[PDB]
RNA sequence: CUUAAUUGCGAUAACGAACGAGACCUUAACCUACUAAAUAGUGGUGCUAGCAUUUGCUGGUUAUCCACUUCUUAGAGGGACUAUCGGUUUCAAGCCGAUGGAAGUUUGAGGCAAUAACAGGUCUGUGAUGCCCUUAGACGUUCUGGGCCGCACGCGCGCUACACUGACGGAGCCAGCGAGUCUAACCUUGGCCGAGAGGUCUUGGUAAUCUUGUGAAACUCCGUCGUGCUGGGGAUAGAGCAUUGUAAUUAUUGCUCUUCAACGAGGAAUUCCUAGUAAGCGCAAGUCAUCAGCUUGCGUUGAUUACGUCCCUGCCCUUUGUACACA
């Protein structure tokens, strides 16, 4: 069970077809030129702190 | 309590009059195990006949459990009072009685099949296998085997 | 009736070497390395409460806590 | 040290100053303790069976020091609780109200309560003595 | 006791007007309070009717020998009008047509039953404001119902009347929307 | 939600077609202003025909409005 | 003094037909 | 340690826990360290409360559930099944009883190690599923902050009481080797035994 | 012609319609509730919540 | 000088008064609580406060409905909207000021008389808002 | 766009309007304020009871004095307006935070309720009832007795649960909502007999006074039984004592002793639900001669979670098609 972070910046926006899953625009602390968008089933707004497994593979529209 | 040591003082399970009355278990829970007493039952019994129910009729030996055997076997003698015994005003010899042993049905259907003997209404439902006591038969007891 | 009448003095060392080495031990714990039932022993434990090498916590109802003396 | 029954609580003033009329020698039991329940709404009986009652007393002469008059009726209204009807619902059950009787002629049998005007039973002279004598002399053992 | 009395002094005032629309109905009855709409008939030839029940008022009720702005009295107004024969088409607009400009905001009125034998007319006709509703209604309408017996099928009707709320006669004074000032 | 009716709003710009002078740039100081030049028959609503006129003078500073 | 409500609940329809709705007529006595 | 009584008995073993070292009501209450990052903010530990009991409005609103100490938030995870949902006092007794349970195995006072108890417990990803509607397609979304906190004050009531059911061990006698399990991540939990099964879903559907 | 009915509801009627159905024996007033409500405001019974 | 302690249908009239010195609950001092678990619970309007010096107290408090708990915040609160009603127009100002900081600091229910009240329950429903199961 | 809303900003061949929603009305909260009382609640006095005893602990004093309006209750009114300042606006209408805070989902919960519908339910509510059927071996009314509850069975609202956050047992002892008796027997304190059921005896009460602090239950503190179907479970079943009532048999109902059946957390399904909510708990009132596992309400205890989307099921507004208008 490895490492990593990230954390959270502005809500954009809802997903799933029952609209429980959100995704939203969230960043890394060192190297702070680090940004792209992350769904998440439980919830968030505006700084909360990320928690995943793996490093950068992005999720999109669940349709 | 506490340690109470003893090496094979107590014959655990041990049959109170054809009843088979195991040992872990206290005495006043223990007749539980034994026809026509109840939990309440052993804790009259058992509380006249002078023995401390703290303990388990397994340990105790074949005489604090004799002297139970027989403040019940006619609780109407040493200060048992007269309801806490089956068969009131028995019904027939008016001398108040108690049906134990393998014997409670063997009087649970002494009666129960009497007006069953008799052409009483009561009694030929559970003989038909129905709730008799003016119960919805309709909605329940439907299987009940 | 499974396991554990009244009596073992077979193995009654373990009254007193026991509460060390896994800091905690309690009420329900008499029942768990493979020894009794709880109706015995549910009385037990103050034996060794009036005097030994053990450690008073508690006086709830329904409950035990206790550890060895440090 | 400046010292009343209402100045300790519960069952430390009742479960332990029942050790006093455990200890006033008169037995003056009517022949059914060990053999009695204490309302409609039980199953089996008391539990400290040659006793119960050496210690039921004082909830008693617990309620009735603290304010006046209490009866016979409002303290069957305690000791009831939810009674298993069957496979019936539960049920604010009425406790005993025949031991609760001589819960009093037996309770002046050393003479701690009075009998009340209003109806019913306001706490004695000699009453408020004994549960200041008893509550005085627990504090100075522990703490 | 007192709230079985409370309750005594409008169950008794209640039972009054079920003897009332019974008895002095063709005589012109309105309400109780005794309002009218005709007032001879109701004493009587000069003493037929005043006391041929305040005597059956005692020998029944336990006592002694000796002690067009309103709805419910215009939805029976002309209630005759019909079980004596008109059209249940213009004379519904003539009691409309009346008490509207009788400094009246709104009015309304229904017929319903058999006009022929079949799932039945429930024909409506309406005219002016009528406020309906939240509180202010309470306080501004009156509506009556009474049902009428012809041969051939039971009707019935529902009055609704309002009262100007600018010339109230009394408690609130316009609609609780009201808006005015002078420039 | 939030958001007033226009027996509110309607009555609020009927105030100050002819009353630009007049009124403050608050709600306590002013509410007993409200009780004074209508036949408001509801403590409760002219309790918010402030709460409404609240902005058309909190934004006087920003620019006249609407009529 | 107190107030205290006089309630009467009774279901809205004479007959035993509809959604089971009630309704607590009130007499306010002072 | 200011020693004063007034015209009342004040047992002075009281007016001790706070104007000191103000800890716990019995457990030093500082040293509170938390083990991961998933979780801060949302775990509300210091300030802290003398009983886990404040009946105050903090469900009134959406995200101020979590600004009550996690002492409070699973008080009321814990007592429900229906025939303990109400019935706060039953849980309260038994947090501030086992809290006791924790300075025991190698003292590690008890709330330090229960912030490490948030560190293995609710989940890293679980996977949500698209609509659809046939073979469950759920693609992989990493967790959100405030449901590795909520359901893992979640995750530790969901199936902890399946061992308590016609069995012998009372429920507080539980989750302190629970507890060490989250906090060293063990084989044997609920809530690691969870949460990486709410991930034998883990890094297959990116 | 008449045996004991001193009690129960053959003994209360309706007082608009003898109607021993529906019967509510609250406030002494003795009517059915099919029958109550058409002669509810008079009473000062009115309706506020 | 005295209040009301509010929780729900547990109203407690606080005495406070420079009195006699006794912790009362209807009956008995801080000697009868018996949460014992809870007991805690009016243990914070004078602890992150002054300790003492209360011989001077008019500290009864009837908790006359509600139930157990309800009246146990009934009580702590009688303390607080009598306690801080001491320093009101008895005695000095910025120690209220400054000790009503120390309650708001960790407020739980102290001069804030509760909002929050019950439903009442509406037919064809278990309860409030509950309903029965529906058929079909 | 936005709102709970044809609610509004805006856009505009519309403009200005009325009904509906809203406003209005009832209730649960707060006012240390004016107006207030042995029918409410609290200190206090001529004084009285008990522990310590230089004055406090806890009271008692139903025609013994003195006080108070903080509690209660509630007359007149005040107060919330999203007020103020942030986050996002577009120009706003507004929605997500924050402080104030008695009070931030329209403050919470309701009452009302437009234009129209539908062969919808009730003739088993109406002395409301058209017309028919019936009207002296009556379908009318009554008296006697039985039946609506009858069981190889399916189903719906439910209650008691499967037990160690439990059961038994002392015991601490917390409500609120509410009803109650004159040609009379309703609410019963409090005595006293009783094992309880109940008996009996007074007594207060037409009711902020008495029942009633309805001394409720879950609860809970202290003990108890260590996981079988065991007491969890109380079903079926036998024996005995009562209470209603001309009349309890097919147990009306209760209390006592023996009986001790599944059931070991429930399949496909399905309901209800967002805050003092769900849920648990018991209490009143309706019913009531009697009888709750029902109903309407009530307070005690009080979470989890979302403060979102059309994926299903439905509904509303547009666009579109029609050979339907009986739609
Ligand atoms: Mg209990
Ligand atoms: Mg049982
Ligand atoms: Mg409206
Ligand atoms: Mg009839
Ligand atoms: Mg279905
Ligand atoms: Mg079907
Ligand atoms: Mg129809
Ligand atoms: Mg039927
Ligand atoms: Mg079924
Ligand atoms: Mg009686
Ligand atoms: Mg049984
Ligand atoms: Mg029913
Ligand atoms: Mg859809
Ligand atoms: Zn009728």
């Amino acid at each position: 069970t490895p490492v990593t972070l990230a954390k959270v910046i502005k809500v954009l926006g809802r997903t799933g077809s029952r609209g429980g899953v959100t995704q939203v625009r969230v960043e890394f602390l060192e190297d702070t030129s680090r940004t792209i968008v992350r769904n998440v089933k439980g919830p968030v707004r505006e700084n909360d702190i990320l928690v995943l497994m793996e490093s950068e593979r992005e999720a999109r529209r669940l349709r | 309590s506490l340690v109470v040591q003893e090496q094979g003082s107590f014959q655990h399970i041990l049959r109170l009059l054809n009843t088979n009355v195991d040992g872990n278990i206290k005495i006043v829970y223990a007749l539980t195990t034994i026809k026509g007493v109840g939990r309440r039952y052993s804790n009259l019994v058992c509380k006249k006949a002078d023995v401390d129910l703290h303990k388990r009729a397994g340990e105790l030996t074949q005489e604090e459990l004799e002297r139970i055997v027989q403040i019940m076997q006619n609780p109407t003698h040493y200060k048992i009072p007269a309801w806490f015994l089956n068969r009131q005003n028995d019904i027939t010899d008016g001398k108040d009685y108690h049906t134990l042993a393998n014997n409670v049905e063997s009087k649970l259907r002494d009666d129960l099949e009497r007006l069953k003997k008799i052409r009483a209404h009561r009694g030929i439902r559970h003989f038909w296998g129905l709730r008799v006591r003016g119960q919805h038969t309709k909605t329940t007891g439907r299987r009940r085997a | 009736a499974q396991h554990a009448v009244i009596l073992d003095q077979e193995k009654y060392d373990r009254i007193l070497k026991e509460v060390p080495t896994y800091r905690y031990v309690s009420v329900s714990v008499l029942v768990d390395r493979l020894k009794i039932g709880g109706s015995l022993a549910r009385i037990a434990l103050r034996h060794l409460e009036k005097e030994g090498i053990i450690k008073p916590i508690s006086k709830h109802s329904k409950q035990a806590i206790y550890t060895r003396a440090t | 040290p400046g010292v009343s029954v209402r100045d300790v609580a519960a069952q430390d003033f009742i479960n332990a100053y029942a050790s006093f009329l455990q200890r006033q020698g008169k037995l003056e039991v009517p022949g059914y303790v060990d053999i009695v329940k204490t309302s409609s709404g039980n199953e089996m009986p008391p539990q400290d069976a040659e006793g119960w009652f050496y210690k039921r007393a004082a909830s008693v002469a617990r309620h009735i020091y603290m304010r006046k008059q209490v009866g016979v009726g409002k303290l069957n209204k305690l000791y009831g609780g939810a009674k298993s009807r069957g496979v019936r619902p539960y049920k604010h059950i009425d406790a005993s109200g025949s031991i609760n009787r001589k819960v009093l002629q037996a309770l002046e049998k050393i003479g701690i309560v009075e009998i009340s005007p209003k109806g019913g039973r306001r706490i004695s002279e000699n009453g408020q003595r004994d549960l200041d004598r008893i509550a005085a002399q627990t504090l100075e053992e522990d703490e | 006791s007192k709230k079985r009395k409370l309750v005594a002094d409008g169950v008794f005032y209640a039972e009054l007007n079920e003897f009332f629309t019974r008895e002095l109905a063709e005589e012109g009855y309105s309400g109780v309070e005794i309002r009218a709409t005709r007032t001879q008939d109701v004493l009587g030839e000069n003493g037929r009717r005043i006391n041929e029940l305040t005597l059956l008022v005692q020998k029944r009720f336990k006592y002694a020998p000796g002690t067009g702005l309103s709805a419910v009295a215009q939805a029976e107004s002309m209630k005759f009008k019909l079980l004596n024969g008109l059209a249940i088409r213009r004379a519904a607009y003539g009691v409309v047509r009346y008490v509207m400009e009788s400094g009246a905001k709104g009015c309304e009125v229904v017929v319903s039953g058999k006009l022929r034998a079949a799932r039945a007319k429930a024909m409506k006709f309406a005219d002016g404001f009528l406020i309906h509703s939240g509180q202010p209604v309470n306080d501004f309408i009156d509506t009556a119902t009474r049902h009428v017996l012809m041969r051939q099928g039971v009707l019935g009707i529902k009055v609704k009347i309002m009262r100007d709320p600018a010339k109230s006669r009394t408690g609130p004074k316009a609609l609780p929307d009201a808006v005015t000032i002078i420039e | 939600g939030r958001v007033r009716t226009k027996t509110v709003k309607r009555a609020s710009k009927a105030l100050i077609e002819r009353y630009y002078p007049k009124l403050t740039l608050d709600f306590q100081t002013n509410k007993r202003l409200c009780d004074e030049i209508a036949t408001i028959q509801s403590k409760r609503l002219r309790n918010k025909i402030a709460g409404y006129t609240t902005h058309l003078m909190k934004r006087i500073q920003k620019g006249p409005v609407r009529g | 003094l107190p107030t205290k409500v006089l309630k009467i609940s009774t279901r809205k329809t004479p007959n035993g037909e509809g959604s089971k709705t009630w309704e607590t007529y009130e007499m306010r006595i002072h | 340690f200011t020693p004063v009584v007034l015209a009342t008995p004040i047992p002075e073993e009281v007016q001790q826990a706070q104007t000191e070292i103000k800890l716990f009501n019995k457990w030093s209450f500082e040293e509170v360290e938390v083990k991961d990052a998933s979780l801060v903010d949302y775990v509300q530990v210091r300030q802290p409360i003398f009983v886990a009991h404040t009946a105050g409005r903090y469900a009134n609103k959406r995200f101020r559930k979590a600004q009550c100490p996690i002492i409070e938030r699973l008080t009321n995870s814990l007592m429900m099944n229906g025939r303990n949902n109400g019935k706060k006092l039953k849980a309260v007794r038994i947090i501030k009883h086992t809290l006791d349970i924790i300075n025991v195995l190698t003292d590690q006072n008890p709330i330090q190690v229960v912030v490490d108890a948030i560190t293995n417990t609710g989940p890293r990803e679980d996977t949500t599923r698209v609509g659809g509607g046939g073979a469950a397609r759920r693609q992989a979304v990493d967790v959100s902050p405030l449901r590795r906190v909520n359901q893992a004050i979640a995750l530790l009531t969901i199936g902890a009481r399946e061992a308590a059911f016609r069995n012998i061990k009372t429920i507080a006698e539980t989750l302190a080797e629970e507890l060490i399990n989250a906090a060293k991540g063990s084989s044997t939990s609920y809530a690691i035994k969870k949460k990486d099964e709410l991930e034998r879903v883990a890094k297959s559907n990116r | 012609f008449s045996h004991p009915r001193r009690y129960g509801k053959g003994s209360r009627q309706c007082r608009v319609c003898s109607s021993h159905t529906g019967l509510i024996r609250k406030y002494g007033l003795n009517i059915c509730r099919q029958c109550f409500r058409e002669k509810a405001n008079d009473i000062g019974f009115n309706k506020f919540r | 000088v005295q209040t009301f302690g509010k929780k729900k249908s547990a109203t407690a009239v606080a005495h406070v008064k420079a009195g006699k010195g006794l912790i009362k609950v209807n009956g008995s001092p801080i000697t009868l609580v018996e949460p014992e678990i809870l007991r805690f619970k009016v243990y914070e309007p004078l602890l992150l406060v002054g300790l003492d010096k209360f011989s001077n107290i008019d500290i009864r408090v009837r908790v006359t409905g509600g139930g157990h708990v309800s009246q146990v915040y009934a009580i702590r609160q009688a303390i607080a909207k009598g306690l801080v009603a001491y320093h009101q127009k008895y005695v000095d100002e910025q120690s209220k000021n400054e000790l009503k900081k120390a309650f708001t600091s960790y407020d739980r229910t102290l001069l804030i008389a509760d909002s929050r009240r019950p439903e009442p329950k509406k037919f064809g429903g278990k309860g409030a808002r509950s309903r029965f199961q529906k058929s079909y």
